[PDB]
């Protein structure tokens, strides 16, 4: 039942930053964690990094120095800032809720994804 | 640590094909595996909910095995839609984030 | 496969064991195939600290003989077996706390043979309730069934002859201010419903329930332990008058593989901790810290404040990563709360450094941290001292 | 890969031990390779409860001064070594049980000086005897190397400079009716006899044997312990002296990988256990399970009656299903027959449940069951008081 | 994967411990990539024995009051905190060993009240210095932290508020012959030095190193605890203060994946071991060889001389077969020596046994050989009765 | 040197009883396991379970209600009774020997196998 | 619990063919697995009497090994008589009763 | 840098023993295992044994009765010679230094291989 | 004990060819793992000074693998040039010897 939608800028000059968010529509933010994957154009899927309903974060240690990730539960938004844009960063991203393996027994894995959507770098 | 999948895979139709992850203890020997697959311009899905269990509207010619160190997802049939390139995710614990294999693209033959 | 870590959700109130009290954890969790629609709903269930046992307050009298001889000077003291009432006036005068009765018993002053008739109680005992039967259950009651002691005798047999128990009230009076109310969402296979997620999130399963009622709601008590007032099918047979006795469950063992590697060894490698600290009648940190549940099942957590053991019930919730436990120096977060510090002890063998920096005991061991803190061995008494020898 | 359970076919008569004579079993069988012709053959073995070691029986005198003053009043007590012939004299005596030995003892009424000379004999200690030498052995002689007792002297030492050991019987006399007969197949390689197949159905291989003489009756020594009468190779030499001594076997142990997962863990893990033995002196239901062979060898069972260790020699067979054991409640098979329980207490640590149900340790466990009643540690007191400090 | 045993290249002096000093050793070895360079070069290292910890001996003064009554008789005992001064001329008069102090403690003599005051000084104890801060630690100076005792107070402060702490000397003054000269090999990388292969042949990595100063000379105090003078990185840092602490090492645990079953597992089993000596108060030669190291890397050797705890720093290395360590019967070769047994016990739970024979506990073992002389277990006096309570 | 031979009725009706028994001979019957196999014609092989030379009795957790196993050692023949016959039942069945793997270290596994006998249902 | 075991095989003659077995930790792990063979219309017969051991009157090109939870049984030579239906059988604990396979048949090509 | 050079015999008669030495140039013996290592012509290797600068022997088993190995530190040399000579003898022989796996954490393995040198008999 | 490894292999250029070593516990699941390569007629050299690493001047596409019980050695690429003879050692506790195994002589086909 549950859908996500990633909503953003397609184009952006360099040394600015990216504002993509992603909205979740049907249930409710509780109880499962939410994480950002991007994908380079013909190559493997990379883990940016997840935020938790509490607040707590983590994030990919390649970017750690670069990504933030902010969360807003009284409108079922949770968004994703990096602070450098470079030539490398143009990639396809997606919004996921994590399921951890242990949280729930009745969830496992990263359920839903959301629509890909493109970023690219002028 | 990182997960080693291979490159590619080919088989003529209607054959058996094997696609195997490779991981350290902290990865395969520690959490589950989840195999997902991509088509082409589109979003990825979840293949197989846990490392032998199958989500719904999954058909039943897809299944997993793992072993202690290794993974391996087997295709008893394959099809003309059955072409498509498969990732491999597991849990790190030393890491402590989410890591994902190199994709197999799979060619009918 | 485990979790790394397992933290307590809700703690209940501390209350006091001895060494015999423990037992090790249920690692165990079912899963159900095929329960694939979900839908909101409400349901009632136990707050927590009530759901283990209820229990009733006791005290025990155990009379003694102070008689002397009178210039001669020797002392005599010899046992007896009391009478009700004379043990509830002395337990109201204790109660009252005055001096008069401190003296009627500490000092005899036997002065030709002189003798001086004493009646002492003992500190506060505890008896589990059962509520089917109205019986109360507990160590020093002799075989560990005592029934209708408030229906028949005010007084019940101890293994002590000279000894006998003493409920706190006159009757067994118990609250039925027990009960809170959480969402949930019901997990419906076809048409039955085969569990249900409650409010921690946590899958339940509903399957080899049984028909009990407390407090006059009918519910039904869970394989876990667990009651929730729910609808039930009439097919679902009545609880079996048995209750709080020696592990006595036969399906899940037979119908749930249990793997040899995942939960047998577990529960080998909690037996030898446990064993050792029987033979040993000591504890130490990183050994309390073997009792814990893996699992995100309800639980009990352990603990030692003025070198008395503590437990108090719990709901587990799992971990993935050791920065969400302690954000910062000194915080080890409860609820989303700083639990507090009694004496820098924590539970579960958690314990405060002399860095002053929380350590626990499966986190340091996971970095090779070694510390002679938490190894540090202490004795604890039992608690019965007269009543069992 | 080892079987579930192994049970004791035939139990010998049990003996008193104390921790100090417990060892580890071994759980190795030799397998031979090209044996592949059968015929069926008569042999001679010996009864259960000989194999072990034949024992004799003796007991030890310690004196004692019991002179004292005399109004003044103070004891005194100082020990010596006797003289064999008032030994034996108080042997009798006290065989004969009369209460002139007794107060002769106990009360020295030494009543100015005055003194009571006394001689103090302990109750009656066991000594494995050597067939080879004539020797006895025990851990009382100094140096575990007694000889010729009979032979030259009456009477040995013992580690105490004022102690002596007697043997109960004036010289050393051994019955020799110690052998039963049994049917069995012969297994030939070529012409050579690799092994033979025992009545108990379990196969001994041959290798590796050498030629003792029992009551004047030439027979082989196994590789296990027991001895058989049979056709023996002149190339075969003889036993070497040393008998009954610390484990100094060769051959098995390079010729036969011990597989380090198969044996070297296990006699790891049964080290464990008896070194915490050793340490705590005291043992517990599930420990003593831990001493079990766990192949159909000769070995010997452990059991607890009185407080007291107690053992015994028996030949284990292997075990498919729990249900062969237990068939109904409350009875254990052993040979056909339901076993006797002393107070509940059966050999191996195998208990009788509060249920009224047969427990096992092993069966439990691996049921996820758990027991306070196994788990529970009791002291077991030293068996020689004197003779050893 | 670890070698089959480790043996001591080179021991130094035999020092007494108690239980409460002993920690489990480290079992990882740095190793480097890409340093294919190597070039002959020399070194200098501190000798055997002081790198661990440059230790000042000292004395403790408790005084305790003999006063009593005189006809009646009684005794009487209070303890007080003395004067530095008194406690020097005390201990310069035990240290002549004149049978006048020992008549002024031994006996009280207190002959209406009568008293005399004495001054006990408990036998030499130890402090390490460490050389950045000028201080004495140790477990009698509470908090472990004593500063500036040569600088500012000659006594410093004890845990008991009765006890102060003198050391030996007046002054902190510490011999600088601790340095010997050795051959190498120099590993490079590039151009900077990754590492050096030492005079046993080991490889040593230089990765994260601090400068200290020993003696005036600059040296590297590398991530094993061993200290060289050599060149180094003006980028690399100064030690940082605190030294002799609670392990506190970061960069290692997290930049090498401690293997979970190589380290990990290892880590815990010492663990076992070690908690099990602290809560009996006992060892047997079983449980100390389960504190050796599994590499060739620096460590600490113990032993057992007199019913006493030692220990002494050493270099290991790595055994590839028993025949090496025990060439012939009674021979424990150490530097191409037989080492000489005391009392016939070795370093690191090495026994000889009855037969004359050298055992080696984790060599016996995997021969499936048991012997009841390493089981046996005995209790460790504490080091400090007074001090610490 | 020992052998088996399975006897007994061919064909049955449904809703009977089948009376298979077979003979050892050549060697004595204790110390071993007896057991017996089916075998649908075409299909892979199934244990209808064992009996013991002491009496203990295990069956196939599929067909436990409607197997019964009896020996006679007096005459060396053992039997297999099914309490209720269907169309399924039809099949192969087979005599053999059960030597367990750790019972007698000089045999493993099931030895000896009898010649297999038809069983029809009309 | 169950064993696993390939539908059929297939192979040129002169070449080594190999079949494996899959199981759990009760009945690999355990305890011993043993081969049988067995021709059309006639009664199976023990090809290996152990894991590893080979009774007699077996040719020597039959050897099989066993993996920690899987069993493998592979043939140096094929030859035309070697054409059989192979079946691995082994016991579980917890089942307490004797497993068996699916057949696999090997056809010589 | 280091490198080893075979010396000895070329043909030797049965019955007589072989001479065998290689030396060491460009490095010091210590700290390093020394061995023999032999190859039937177009067959498998074999493992004579080694010896350690302290002087200890080890032997293969199968050839315990027949080799002795010497060293002599202060001219860099060591040799092996057999006691008895056969028709099988004739073989490749090789010298190697043998770095124990856990002796020296920088050395693995057998590094350095002489030229082999061919022994034949007559 | 002993390690045992295939007779021979053979391969079309531009493929992966992997050669497998099998042993005791004491072998591989103890000891580290060796694998050198030989050219007729010269003295072979160390091509795995480790089990997982290469020593320098190895070229990349070799790459060896180990599992708990037995070795991996892999090509990534098949060149006219990797035609040799290789051997697998490794130590055993129990024999306290070095252990050979019979080596495998790669074809490019
Ligand atoms: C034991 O307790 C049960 C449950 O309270 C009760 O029904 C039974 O009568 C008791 N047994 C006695 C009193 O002997
Ligand atoms: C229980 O019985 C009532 C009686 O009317 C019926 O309506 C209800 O459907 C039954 N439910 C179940 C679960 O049997
Ligand atoms: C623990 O001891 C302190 C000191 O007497 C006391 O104040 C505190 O209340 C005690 N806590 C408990 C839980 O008994
Ligand atoms: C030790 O016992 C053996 C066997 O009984 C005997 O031959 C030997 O003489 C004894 N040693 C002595 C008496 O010193
Ligand atoms: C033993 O010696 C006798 C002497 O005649 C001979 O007949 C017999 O065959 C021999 N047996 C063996 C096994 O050497
Ligand atoms: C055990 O104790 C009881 C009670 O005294 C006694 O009757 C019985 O004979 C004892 N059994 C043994 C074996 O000593
Ligand atoms: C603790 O020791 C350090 C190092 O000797 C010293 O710098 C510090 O001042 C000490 N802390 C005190 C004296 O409180
Ligand atoms: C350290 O500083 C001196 C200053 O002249 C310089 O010569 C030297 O190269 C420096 N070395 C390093 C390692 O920085
Ligand atoms: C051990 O005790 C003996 C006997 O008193 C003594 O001679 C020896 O010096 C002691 N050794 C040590 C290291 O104290």
């Amino acid at each position: 039942q549950v859908h996500l939608q990633e909503s953003g800028p397609g184009l952006v000059k360099p040394s600015e930053t990216l504002s993509l968010t992603c909205t979740v529509s049907g249930d409710s933010m509780n109880n499962f964690y939410w994480g950002w994957i991007r994908q380079p154009a013909g190559k493997g899927l990379e883990w940016i990094g997840y935020i938790y309903y509490s607040g707590t974060t983590n994030y990919n240690p390649s970017l750690k120095s670069r990504v933030t990730i902010s969360i807003d539960t009284s409108k079922n938004q949770f968004s994703l800032k990096v602070n450098s844009v470079t030539a490398a960063d143009t990639a396809v991203y997606y919004c996921a809720r994590d399921s951890g393996d242990y949280v729930s027994y009745y969830y496992y894995g990263m359920d839903v994804w959301g629509p890909g959507t493109t970023v690219t770098v002028s | 640590s990182v997960l080693t999948q291979s490159p590619s895979a080919s088989d003529t139709p209607g054959q058996r094909v094997t696609i195997s992850c490779s991981g350290s203890s902290s990865n395969i020997g520690s959490n589950y595996v989840y195999w997902y697959q991509q088509f082409p311009g589109t979003a990825p899905k979840l293949l197989i909910y846990k490392s032998d269990k199958r989500p719904s509207g999954v058909p039943d010619r897809f299944s997993g095995s793992t072993s202690g160190t290794s993974a391996s997802l087997a295709i008893s049939g394959l099809r003309s839609e059955d072409e498509a390139d498969y990732y491999c995710a597991a849990w790190d614990n030393r890491l402590s984030g989410w890591l994902f294999g190199g994709g197999t693209k799979l060619t009918v033959l | 496969k485990f979790p790394i870590y397992t933290i307590p959700d809700k703690l209940g109130p501390w209350s006091p064991i001895d060494i015999h009290h423990l037992s090790c954890p249920n690692n165990l969790v079912v899963e159900d195939e095929g329960c694939t629609n979900l839908s909101g709903f409400s349901y009632m269930e136990l707050k927590v600290g009530y759901i283990s046992a209820i229990k009733m307050n006791g005290f025990t009298c155990t009379g003694v003989v102070t008689e002397a001889e009178t210039v001669t000077t020797t002392f005599k003291r010899k046992h007896f077996r009391p009478t009700p009432d004379a043990c509830r006036a002395a337990y109201n005068w204790k109660m009252a706390g005055d001096p008069r009765y401190e003296e009627s018993l500490h000092n005899p002053y036997p002065d030709v043979k002189t003798t001086k008739e004493s009646l002492v109680i003992i500190s506060p005992s505890v008896a589990d309730l059962d509520p089917y039967d109205r019986s109360l259950h507990s160590r020093v009651f002799p075989g560990g069934n005592c029934s209708g002691v408030a229906v028949s005798s005010t007084y019940c047999s101890t293994n002590h002859d000279y000894t006998i128990w003493m409920p706190e009230n006159p009757r067994l009076g118990m609250s039925c201010d027990i009960f809170t109310n959480s969402r949930g969402k019901r997990a419906s296979k076809g048409s039955e419903t085969c569990g249900f997620v409650d409010e921690r999130g946590l899958y339940k399963s509903l399957k080899g329930a049984c028909k009990l009622k407390l407090c006059g709601v009918l519910g039904l008590r869970l394989m876990d332990g667990t009651w929730v007032a729910m609808q039930t099918s009439n097919e679902t047979k009545w609880c079996p008058p048995g209750q709080l006795v020696n592990l006595h469950d036969f399906r899940s063992d037979e119908i749930e593989h249990l793997v040899v590697e995942e939960l047998v060894k577990k529960r080998e490698e909690c037996l030898d901790a446990l064993e050792s600290i029987m033979t040993t009648k000591s504890v130490s940190f990183r050994r309390l810290s073997h009792l814990r549940k893996l699992v995100p099942g309800f639980g009990k957590a352990y603990t030692i404040f003025n070198k008395t053991l503590m437990e108090a019930d719990a709901h587990y919730k799992s971990v993935r990563t050791w920065n969400e436990i302690i954000p910062s120096k000194g915080c080890l977060r409860v609820g989303g709360r700083c639990h507090p510090h009694v004496n820098g002890v924590f539970f579960n063998g958690i314990i405060l450094g002399p860095d002053g920096n929380v350590l626990i005991p499966e986190m340091q061991s996971s970095l090779l941290q070694q510390h002679m803190e938490l190894l540090v061995s202490s004795v604890i008494p039992l608690m019965h001292p007269l009543a069992d020898p």
